[PDB]
RNA sequence: CAGAAGUGUGCAGC
RNA sequence: UGGGGUAUCGCCAAGGGAAGGCACCGGAUUCUGAUUCCGGCAUCCGAGGUUCGAAUCCUCGUACCCCAGCCA
RNA sequence: AAGGCGGCCCCCUGGACGAAGACUGACGCUCAGGUGCGAAAGCGUGGGGAGCAAACAGGAUUAGAUACCCUGGUAGUCCACGCCGUAAACGAUGUCGACUUGGAGGUUGUGCCCUUGAGGCGUGGCUUCCGGAGCUAACGCGUUAAGUCGACCGCCUGGGGAGUACGGCCGCAAGGUUAAAACUCAAAUGAAUUGACGGGGGCCCGCACAAGCGGUGGAGCAUGUGGUUUAAUUCGAUGCAA
């Protein structure tokens, strides 16, 4: 919008672990409004990640997300006759949104036998600093530093 | 434009002095003026128009 | 090889490239680097960042002689006319003097015709 | 930085 | 006859433990574009000798240019 | 005088203006024909040639690109002595003289006043910008008139054809100058007004873009249309807005 600026809509924290961040993650994994399906998938993935890691569920999720949150992104900036890619310091809320989106979209396209297990594997790899979500973060950073000349 | 950095002068203060000195000397403007030829008719036209706009 | 206490950094900064040359007080070149040679081509070749990188690579090139104090002579209008000096300072040389040596004709020769882009 | 062309011919509002 | 080159990614080009560009492909960018940036499978003219291993050293086989030879 | 004239120094040389007188005594103004000067490009002969750059070559761009952009590059640009004689050679405004409310500045003389200054008041030359009466189709001009008058000269008579043809003069040439007719149309034109438009400027909106999510274009089928077919495949809707 060009007139307005919008105040954020009220979210409700996750009922089992009390996290609004996990609530956002559920809301991103949700499809067609089937909230409870996404909740079941997320809870199964988190408990299996917990028993793999020897960590609490939110602790394992947080340490995974740490490994994939980007620090910079590339933005198209116009000039009177040209357009340049320029690196921009992405703000933390968008960092979390990006990391969750990348985790979810990476897991979705895995081959493993169920979405809960796909998700658990992708979170393990992310916590292990490996795999598709991490390579996504990585190449974003590569592009940013390759464009650093215009910053 | 020449700058001698004094003892205990901060380097960025020396940069500030250098920038202001070379700006005040007009060196960059004189370089930009000379990169292309300008017909004398064009020089006089621009002078005249600048003078014409210098009125309240 | 032979030690040198101090030297002059010559910065040649055109709109298309920046060359940084270190030389002894007598004008014998000790080392050089350029923005275009640091891996920047086209639009990036003439940015202050590319000139900073060129100055850094030039400072890394003269490490043999152990120069500690230098004088900076700046030539030309291009971008990176200043960022090179900051980079040279950060490399740890004592910037003793700064000077602009850009050639100014007292009228002199006729320059090229104006571009009708 | 690139971006060309648009067939002929008409009528009310006093 | 002798000497020296050349035959390595689809094309152009580096290497006693297969790189770069140009293509092609995916992604980012653009009003379309053109232009830019990140990622990608990648491949030593040939037989043998050496050796843990030679695009690579050592003989030979092959093919084509330069210079110099050649009185059935 | 116009074209024009820009580092510093010397030599030769033209004009302008101010103060105070003295002198001559209408000796003045304009000017057909004529004569001289006249940017740049161009021409002749002999030099010089750094930079720039018609022509030309290559690279790009593009549908093409005999261009714009890039890398080179010859005449030319410079000098001496001749020729050419044209320019938006413009203030698009002929020369000369008189008269008619003002204001702010620039530049260059000169007089008076305690000169006290970085000061006050007067009087000439040239020049920039506003604006009054008046004038003008309007825009605008406005004591430097496009105002009110006088003298003389040049020029115009609808748009094309045409500043062309032919003839004359001039020129090494390029060409310059003087200058028609047949024919053809009912307009061509100036200033300003209201819109619209601009790859002009400023400001501001809309799921317009951006940020996201889910789709269409691929498959089968339903349904509408185009085309074809038929005896008939009834008619209408046909960018957005069928
Ligand atoms: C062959 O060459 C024989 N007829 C002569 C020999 C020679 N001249 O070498
Ligand atoms: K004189
Ligand atoms: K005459
Ligand atoms: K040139
Ligand atoms: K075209
Ligand atoms: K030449
Ligand atoms: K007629
Ligand atoms: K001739
Ligand atoms: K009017
Ligand atoms: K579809
Ligand atoms: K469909
Ligand atoms: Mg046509
Ligand atoms: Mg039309
Ligand atoms: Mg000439
Ligand atoms: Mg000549
Ligand atoms: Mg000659
Ligand atoms: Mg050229
Ligand atoms: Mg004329
Ligand atoms: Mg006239
Ligand atoms: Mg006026
Ligand atoms: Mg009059
Ligand atoms: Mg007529
Ligand atoms: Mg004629
Ligand atoms: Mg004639
Ligand atoms: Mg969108
Ligand atoms: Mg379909
Ligand atoms: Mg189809």
């Amino acid at each position: 919008p060009r007139r307005r600026v919008i105040g954020q809509r009220k979210i409700l924290p996750d009922p089992k672990f009390g996290s609004e961040l996990l609530a956002k993650f559920v809301n991103i994994l949700m499809v067609d409004g089937k909230k409870s399906t996404a909740e079941s998938i997320v809870y199964s993935a988190l408990e299996t990640l917990a028993q793999r890691s020897g960590k609490s569920e939110l602790e394992a999720f947080e340490v995974a997300l740490e490994n994939v949150r980007p620090t910079v992104e590339v933005k198209s900036r116009r000039v009177g006759g040209s357009t340049y890619q320029v690196p921009v310091e992405v703000r933390p809320v968008r960092r979390n949104a990006l990391a969750m989106r990348w985790i979810v979209e990476a897991a979705r396209k895995r081959g493993d036998k169920s979405m809960a297990l796909r998700l658990a594997n992708e979170l393990s790899d992310a916590a292990e600093n490996k795999g598709t979500a991490v390579k996504k973060r990585e190449d974003v950073h590569r592009m940013a530093e390759a464009n650093k000349a215009f910053a | 434009p020449v700058i001698k950095v004094r003892e205990n002068e901060p380097f960025d203060v020396a940069l500030r002095r250098f920038k202001r000195s070379c700006e005040k000397a007009g060196v960059l403007a004189e370089v930009r003026r000379r990169e292309f030829y300008e017909k004398p008719t064009t020089e006089r036209k621009r002078a005249k128009a600048s003078a014409v706009k210098r009125h309240a | 090889r032979k030690q040198v206490s101090d030297g002059v950094a010559h910065i040649h900064a055109s709109f298309n490239n920046t060359i940084v040359t270190i030389t002894d007080r007598q004008g014998n070149a000790l080392g050089w680097a350029t923005a275009g040679g640091s891996g920047f081509r086209g639009s990036r070749k003439s940015t202050p960042f590319a000139a900073q990188v060129a100055a850094e690579r030039c400072a890394d090139a003269v490490k043999e002689y152990g120069i500690k104090n230098l004088e900076v002579m700046v030539k030309g209008p291009g971008p990176g006319r200043e960022s090179t000096i900051r980079a040279l300072n950060a490399a740890g040389f004592r910037i003793t003097n700064i000077t602009d040596v850009t050639p100014i004709p007292h009228n002199g020769c006729r320059p090229p015709k104006k571009r009708r882009v």
